[PDB]
């Protein structure tokens, strides 16, 4: 709930009251100026930002990740980008030299904490 | 301390009463020292009155209820027959609610009074809880064995529990 | 056949149970 | 939303725990009071020994046999769960009170049903 | 947490990013390919693991592999 | 044969042994 | 450490309670633990064995207590074909008072022991229930010695090295001397010293054992090589077993063949059978080098093993460092061996029943051998599980560069291709051949069937003495040379128990022989289809080559790549567990409807009615099922009521395996949230809330505990039947 667990409130403007539908379901009366929105988890969130953004134009839009110490967090957006299209700023993370087909076997990795890909 | 092959720093203490310093396998470890201590004062009162049944089952004191003198083994299914020893669980369960007050077994001890022992049951009131202490327990713990050599004296040899002591023997 | 030996029984199972809590707080 | 109204705000704050303030001893004797008092119910009527006399007795060691065995659950959920000591009902000492109210309070409601079974 | 590791297959075509309901996936301007892109995943503290990217990941076999790690609130996706 | 022995321990070890373990297991959960 | 898998790192962060299952099922997975390396780990696996040892100590000192306390073991000593044999007495509170009329039996209200362990310890020579006492505190003394140890060797200057556990050279040493080897010769030890005399009626107890010798004459003149007085004398025909009428002293006979009364083996035959089986294992364990120097180097045994032909890679070289280094390869060798040796000695408990007064009660003969066969298939299946743990977790193709085991990946297409020819030419060729006889046997019309008589085991019964059939070859001829070769050692009496049609040696065999043992492989080769399927395909196959990352039992892969619904190693066993079951059930629905025919006495039942399915379903299953399902009426009840009850149970049991099996996850996933939804919104119990959050159980879970459940209630339901079925035609 609100006292422990984190909240997700999607903040957005619009154009015209539209009728779209929540990820708990059934119909929400979309204010037509700027409204949030408090959700439960991330992907009610951005299945929701689909939702919309498959829909019509419904752009400068991102969830504050309500987290019960009080802050927030600006996640989707993160650099005024759209994820899929390329930003010369995010730096990439999360990458190896090769395919898997260079991958070390897990009787190498046997009685190590280390990963079978890590090379 | 007590125990001569070094083997006695336990999670005991040495002031606690009824202390000779004898742990050897170390149940001082993992049990919760001071409820070790009051089962053994409890083991020791209750045992040490069970072996004073068993030492007045003399002629005296038969209110017509029992008519069994000196049976000491059945004379427990006797009075599960008879009944009423279910109502002395009712009756020491109405003590134990004003005894001990918490009633848990480990979890939540009601351990405010420096002493394994209960409101201060003492009308008489000449020691109070000195080294008399120290001297209560030994009381308890050869209230303990004897105790069993009374009911093992049921158990093989069967006679009788005062009939061993003047020349008696298998 | 008699009760003794099962007292001698239980007291020497209540000896391993103690074995056995034994061996179990330490692996 | 519905079934939050008044009626149910009223009726809910007044119970054995919603209400402002009892000793949590006395706050569990309630809940004792009742569910001791009920639980002899559906074992006198329902037991195995209810063609003997002991269609009294075993309902009260019987129900009384349930609710050692529910205080049990009271102090595991006390002990795991509320670690804080914030002294009321959400506390391990007001929670363990509040277990000992049961206890206390349940088999009063045990021996309450068993003697109110004279008539 | 659920390590999503992007491997040098990743010919940046995107249906990671597209496919992915989590934006734990981004495109990175990689100077390796023909397009020039690589996908990365930074947030893979909020990786559901639910391997959507895997079914859309046209390379040879599977650019982008989800290895199922850590559970943590978010990974396990509970609603409460 | 102590024809008794029955009547405690198949009580003390199939009913509260199944309880006081529940204690100590689900206790040693958060211990 | 911190909470829980007080050793996983990975699990204590879960809030969900996935940590307490995981933390339960990973607890034993010693390789993957926080910080735990080769030494800590066996250092680990060596103490839990000697507190598993200690578990099956105390578990026979439980027989051995029960029986020496509330069975009826001498007053079955007295009549062994009479009374039934007790097992532990009964406390139950819910038997109300008809129930305790149907249990009975004497003062006692005990269980009967359906596990013929009074006729092995009548056979070892307890006549006694002291013996029992003093057997059963003999066990409790081991399991503490066992206990000690294992407590022991984990205090930490007793925790011995790694390089003591890598001395994998001298194991076989003292395995085949110490423990195979001398105990055998301490089990003749035993034999010649109990067994034969409390068989021929001395009670040689504790006392006499040094006084009494079991031969008249013993050792002082009998280091002279004069051995032949030691079998001068054998038990001929007139004897009981047990009194001292009709019976010789000689020791080590080597008749061969049974009792003509107690229709079990000879003890003088077991005795002189552990006696050289003794000696060959003492002689065997003089076969590897040491701190002496006498013997051989494994590398040198495997290394020289490379063939000049050049066909089988390039050699072994490569096996001895991936047995040392491994675990799961070893452990599968030995579930491997182990579960042959079960099905080996359940294939001989009834075909040669070595306990007097078996195949006279035919219960607990049928409970042995069914026992042994569902534990054979169990093992063989943890080998091939092992086997595949070896594979991904284990394996190295760098030391094992073209290695015998690279070579075996390098055609396991092959493999699998022509494992799924043989099982998919059985399935065609039992299904085809059983639905033709039953279809036929429907028309009106039992002759039209496909009967093929499986000519070939009535040949090696021919080989075997068996002059039933008319062939006449190597021992059913009297005069080739195997007949006159052992015509005065064990032959003749061994042909009596072999031409005998009561006992249970070498049966009469008809088509159902042919057409169940063609089932039967095609559950073996169906089962290994599928072990060495995702034994071989345990490592990576073209669906995803990443599967040797993921380890043994990850769940899948998503539905990416058209759907990856069980990819993993952990499927192999997780489906051919359902074909061990199958498979052992064949053998034993097989063996224990032979054994339905042969104790009621009519086998023209079986041979008339099994070479057809409604022959199984009907002659077998609807009619022997009769006296089970009969355990309790409206009109009362037995002492088959438990067996009745327990059948039902087990059913409860198994169809809810299916629950789990069947419907899977994302359903349920979504429905404890309609719980938790409910169970926060609602008043009075929003106060009692979670510490673990409810989640329901992940796919390799749900699947593991549906077959938990499918082998419970399977194997549940036929002990029911078996026991049931056999003490209700019978007892
Ligand atoms: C059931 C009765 C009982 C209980 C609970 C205790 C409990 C205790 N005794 Mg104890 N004691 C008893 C009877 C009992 N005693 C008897 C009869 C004697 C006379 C022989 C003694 C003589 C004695 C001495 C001389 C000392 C203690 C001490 C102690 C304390 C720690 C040592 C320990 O291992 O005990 C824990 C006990 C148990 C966990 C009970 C286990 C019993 C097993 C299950 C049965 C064994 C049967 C035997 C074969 C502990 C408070 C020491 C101490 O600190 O002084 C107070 C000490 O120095 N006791
Ligand atoms: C002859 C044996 C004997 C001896 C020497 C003692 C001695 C003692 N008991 Mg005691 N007690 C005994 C038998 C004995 N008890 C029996 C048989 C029972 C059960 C009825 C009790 C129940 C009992 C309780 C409930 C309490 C004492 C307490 C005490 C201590 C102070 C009371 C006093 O002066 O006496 C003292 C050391 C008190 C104590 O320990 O102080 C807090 C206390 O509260 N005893
Ligand atoms: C310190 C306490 C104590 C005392 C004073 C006694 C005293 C006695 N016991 Mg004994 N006994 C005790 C503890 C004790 N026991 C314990 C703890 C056990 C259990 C292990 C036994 C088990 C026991 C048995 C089995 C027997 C005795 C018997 C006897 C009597 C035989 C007399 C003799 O010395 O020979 C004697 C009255 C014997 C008896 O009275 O019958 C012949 C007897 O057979 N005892
Ligand atoms: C493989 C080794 C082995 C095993 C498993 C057994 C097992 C057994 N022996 Mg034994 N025995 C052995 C070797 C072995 N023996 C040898 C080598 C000798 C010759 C010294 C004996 C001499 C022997 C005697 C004299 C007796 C047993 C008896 C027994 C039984 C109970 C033992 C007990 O109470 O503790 C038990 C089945 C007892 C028995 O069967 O009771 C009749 C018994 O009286 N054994
Ligand atoms: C002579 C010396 C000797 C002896 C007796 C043993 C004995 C044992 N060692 Mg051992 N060991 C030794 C020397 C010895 N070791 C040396 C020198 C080393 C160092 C190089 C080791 C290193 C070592 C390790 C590392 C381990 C052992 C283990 C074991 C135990 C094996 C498990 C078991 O009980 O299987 C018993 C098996 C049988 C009795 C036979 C099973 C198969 C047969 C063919 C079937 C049974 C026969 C018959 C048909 C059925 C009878 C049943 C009856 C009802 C009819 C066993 C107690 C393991 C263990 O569990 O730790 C304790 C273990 O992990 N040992
Ligand atoms: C390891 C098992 C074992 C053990 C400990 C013994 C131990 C003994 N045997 Mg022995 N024995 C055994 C197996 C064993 N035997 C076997 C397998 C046979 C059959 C070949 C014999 C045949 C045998 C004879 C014929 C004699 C002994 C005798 C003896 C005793 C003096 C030597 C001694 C107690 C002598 C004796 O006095 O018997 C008790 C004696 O005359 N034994
Ligand atoms: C002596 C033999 C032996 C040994 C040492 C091992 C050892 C191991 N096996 Mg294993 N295995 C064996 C035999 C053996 N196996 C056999 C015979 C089979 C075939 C049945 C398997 C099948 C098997 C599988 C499929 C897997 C292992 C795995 C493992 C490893 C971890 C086990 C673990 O953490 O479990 C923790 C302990 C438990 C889960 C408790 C077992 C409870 C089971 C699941 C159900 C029993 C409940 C019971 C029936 C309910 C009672 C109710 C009543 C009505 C019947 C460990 C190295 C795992 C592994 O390495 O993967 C990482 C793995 O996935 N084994
Ligand atoms: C009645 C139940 C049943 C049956 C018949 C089978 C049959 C088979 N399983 Mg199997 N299986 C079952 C339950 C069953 N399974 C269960 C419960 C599990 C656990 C999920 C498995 C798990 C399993 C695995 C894991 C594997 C098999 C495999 C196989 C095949 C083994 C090879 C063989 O015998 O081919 C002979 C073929 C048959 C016996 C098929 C039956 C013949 C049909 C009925 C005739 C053809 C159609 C007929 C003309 C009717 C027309 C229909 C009409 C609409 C026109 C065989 C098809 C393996 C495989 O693929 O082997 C190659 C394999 O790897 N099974
Ligand atoms: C159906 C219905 C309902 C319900 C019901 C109810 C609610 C009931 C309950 C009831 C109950 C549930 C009751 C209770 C009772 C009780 C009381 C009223 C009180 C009494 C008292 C007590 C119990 C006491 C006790 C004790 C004793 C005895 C001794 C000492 C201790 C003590 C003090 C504790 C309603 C109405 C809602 C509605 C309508 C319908
Ligand atoms: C996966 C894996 C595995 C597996 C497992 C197992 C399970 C195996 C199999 C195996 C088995 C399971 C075994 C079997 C064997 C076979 C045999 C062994 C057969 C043969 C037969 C014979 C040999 C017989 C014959 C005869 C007769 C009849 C009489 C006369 C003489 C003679 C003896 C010749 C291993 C560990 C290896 C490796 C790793 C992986
Ligand atoms: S990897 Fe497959 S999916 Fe991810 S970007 Fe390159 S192409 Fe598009
Ligand atoms: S892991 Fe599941 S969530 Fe994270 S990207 Fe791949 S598909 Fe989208
Ligand atoms: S169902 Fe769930 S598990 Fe089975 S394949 Fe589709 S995704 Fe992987």
């Amino acid at each position: 709930c609100a006292e422990t667990e984190e909240k997700y409130a999607m903040t957005w403007s619009s154009d015209q009251q539209h009728i779209f539908e929540m990820p708990t379901g059934g119909a929400a009366v979309m204010n037509s100026g700027d409204n949030l929105l408090y959700l439960a988890r991330k992907e009610q969130a951005l299945a929701l930002a689909t939702q919309l953004r498959t829909q019509f134009k419904i752009q400068d839009y991102k969830i504050y990740r309500i987290f019960p110490s009080g802050e927030v967090q600006y996640l989707h957006p993160k650099d005024g980008v759209l994820p899929y299209q390329v930003n010369k700023g995010r730096e990439q993370v999360g990458r190896v030299k090769s395919t898997i087909g260079k991958n070390v076997n897990p009787a190498q990795v046997k009685f190590t904490s280390k990963a079978t890909y890590d090379r | 301390p007590a125990l001569p092959f070094l083997s006695k720093p336990p999670n005991l203490s040495p002031d606690m009463p009824g202390y000779r310093g004898f742990d050897p396998l170390r149940f001082s470890d993992a049990f919760d020292v001071n409820w070790l201590q009051e089962g053994e004062i409890k083991n020791g009162r209750v045992a040490m009155l069970a072996c004073l049944h068993f030492f007045v089952t003399e002629f005296y004191q038969f209110p017509f209820f029992a008519g069994a003198p000196k049976l000491a083994g059945p004379a427990h299914d006797y009075f599960v027959k008879s009944g009423a020893m279910i109502q002395i669980l009712a009756f020491i369960g109405f003590l134990e609610f004003l005894l001990h007050r918490g009633k848990v077994l480990y979890s939540d001890m009601e351990w405010k009074g420096r002493k394994p022992g209960e409101l201060g049951f003492n009308p008489l009131n000449l020691p109070n809880d000195k080294a008399m202490r120290d001297r209560e327990v030994n009381n308890g713990r050869l209230a303990m064995l004897g105790f069993a050599g009374i009911i093992h004296g049921e158990f093989l040899n069967g006679k009788m529990p005062f009939e061993q002591i003047t020349n008696f023997q298998p | 056949i008699t009760d003794n030996q099962v007292f001698v029984a239980l007291i020497m199972a209540l000896v391993c149970g103690y074995l056995a809590v034994k061996l179990a707080k330490q692996l | 939303p519905i079934n939050s109204s008044s009626l149910t705000r009223a009726y809910l704050s007044q119970l054995p725990i919603y209400r402002r303030g009892v000793s949590p001893f006395l706050r569990g004797l309630e809940i004792g009071m009742a569910h001791g008092y009920f639980l002899i119910g559906p074992f006198v009527q329902l037991g195995p020994l209810r063609n003997t006399d002991i269609k009294y007795l075993a309902g009260l060691l019987s129900a009384i046999g349930l609710i050692v065995i529910l205080t049990l659950g009271m102090l595991l959920y006390g002990a795991v769960s509320f670690t804080n000591d914030s002294q009321d009902l959400e506390s391990v000492d007001g929670w363990r009170q509040l277990a000992s109210g049961f206890l206390l309070g349940a088999v009063g409601g045990a021996g309450f049903a068993y003697l109110l079974l004279t008539l | 947490a659920h390590t999503v590791k992007i491997y040098d297959n990743c010919i940046g075509c995107t249906q990671c990013v597209r496919a992915c309901p989590l934006d734990v996936l981004e495109m990175v301007p990689w100077d390796g390919c023909k397009a020039g892109q690589m996908a990365s995943a930074p947030r893979t503290e909020d990786c559901v693991g639910c391997k959507r990217c895997e079914t859309a990941c046209p390379t040879d076999f599977l650019s982008i592999r989800v290895y199922l790690g850590g559970e943590t609130t978010r990974s396990m996706g509970l609603a409460y | 044969s102590a024809s008794y022995l029955p009547s405690i321990l198949v009580p003390t070890v199939g009913l509260i042994l199944p309880f006081a373990s529940m204690a100590i297991l689900f206790i040693a959960i958060e211990k | 450490a911190t909470k829980f898998p007080k050793f996983s790192q990975a699990l204590a962060s879960d809030p969900t309670t996935r940590r307490i299952w995981y933390g339960i099922a990973t607890a034993h997975d010693f390789e993957s633990h926080d910080g735990m390396t080769e030494e800590n780990l066996y250092q680990k696996i060596f103490a839990s064995h000697f507190g598993h040892l200690a578990i099956i100590f105390l578990w026979t000192s439980g027989n051995l207590f029960h029986v020496a306390w509330q069975g009826n073991f001498e007053q079955w000593v007295a009549n062994p074909l009479k009374t039934k044999p007790l097992a532990h007495a009964i406390w139950d509170p819910h038997f109300g008072q008809a129930a305790l009329k149907a249990f009975t039996r004497g003062d006692t209200v005990a269980n009967i022991s359906y596990s013929g362990v009074y006729h092995w310890w009548y056979t070892i020579g307890i006549r006694n229930n002291v013996e029992l006492y003093t057997g059963a505190l003999g066990l409790l003394v081991l399991s503490a010695v066992f206990l000690l140890a294992g407590w022991l060797h984990i205090q930490p200057k007793f925790k011995p090295s790694l390089s003591w556990f890598k001395n994998n050279e001298s194991r076989l040493n003292h395995h085949l001397a110490g423990l195979f080897g001398v105990s055998s010769l301490a089990w003749t030890g035993h034999l010649v010293h109990v067994a034969i005399p409390a068989s021929r009626g001395q009670h040689v107890g504790w006392d006499n054992f040094i006084m009494t010798p079991p031969h008249p004459a013993g050792l002082q003149p009998f280091f002279t090589g004069n051995w032949s007085v030691y079998a001068q004398s054998p038990d001929s025909m007139q004897h009981v077993f047990g009194t001292s009428q009709g019976a010789g002293t000689a020791i080590l006979t080597f008749l061969g063949g049974f009792h003509p009364q107690t229709q079990s083996l000879w003890l003088t035959d077991m005795a002189h059978h552990h006696l050289a089986i003794a000696v060959i294992f003492i002689v065997a364990g003089h076969m590897y080098r040491t701190n002496f120097g006498i013997g051989h180097n494994l590398k040198t045994i495997l290394e020289a093993h490379r063939p000049p032909s050049g066909r089988l890679g390039k050699g072994h070289i490569g096996i001895y460092q991936t047995l040392t280094n491994s675990l799961h390869f070893q452990l599968g060798l030995a579930l491997a061996s182990l579960s042959v040796v079960t099905s080996l000695v359940a294939q001989h408990m009834y075909a040669m029943p070595p306990y007097a007064y078996m195949a006279f009660d035919y219960v607990t003969q049928s409970a042995l051998y069914t026992h042994h066969q569902y534990i054979a298939g169990l093992l063989i299946v943890g080998a091939f599980a092992h086997g595949a743990i070896f594979f991904i977790r284990d394996y190295d193709p760098e030391q094992n560069q073209d290695n015998v085991l690279a070579r075996m990946l390098a055609h396991k297409e092959a493999v699998i291709s022509h494992l799924s020819w043989v099982s998919l030419f059985l399935g065609f060729h039992t299904l085809g051949l059983y639905v033709h006889n039953d279809v036929v046997v429907a028309f009106g019309n039992p002759e039209k069937q496909i009967l093929i008589e499986p000519i070939f085991a009535q040949w090696i019964q021919a080989t075997s003495g068996k002059m039933l059939y008319g062939f006449q070859v190597l021992l059913s001829s009297s005069t080739s040379n195997a007949s006159v070769a052992a015509q005065q050692l064990w032959l003749p009496g061994w042909l009596e128990a072999v031409n005998n049609e009561s006992n249970s040696l070498f049966l009469t065999i008809g088509p159902g022989d042919f057409l169940v043992h063609h089932a039967i492989a095609l559950g073996l080769h169906t089962t290994t289809l599928i072990l060495v399927k995702g034994a071989l395909d345990a490592r990576g196959s073209k669906l995803m080559p990443d599967k040797k990352d993921f380890g043994y039992s990850f769940p899948c892969d998503g539905p990416g790549r058209g759907g990856t619904c069980d990819i993993s190693a952990w499927d192999a066993f997780y489906l051919a567990m359902f074909w061990m079951l199958n498979t052992i059930g064949w053998v034993t629905f097989y063996w224990h409807w032979k054994h339905l025919s042969l104790w009621q006495g009519n086998v023209a039942q079986f041979n008339e009615s099994s070479t057809y399915l409604m022959g199984w379903l009907r002659d077998y299953l609807w009619l022997n099922s009769s006296p089970l399902i009969n355990g309790y009426n409206p009109y009362g009840m037995n002492s088959l009521a438990v067996w009745s009850w327990m059948f039902l149970f087990a059913h409860l049991v198994w169809a809810t395996g299916f629950m789990f099996l069947i419907s899977w996850r994302g359903y349920w996933q979504e429905l404890i949230e309609t719980l938790a939804w409910a169970h926060e919104r609602t008043p009075l119990a929003n106060l009692i809330r979670w510490k673990d959050k409810p989640v329901a159980l992940s796919i390799v879970q749900a699947r593991l505990v549906g077959l938990v459940h499918f082998t419970v209630g399977y194997i549940l339901t036929y002990a029911a039947f078996v026991i049931a079925s056999t003490a209700g035609k019978f007892s």
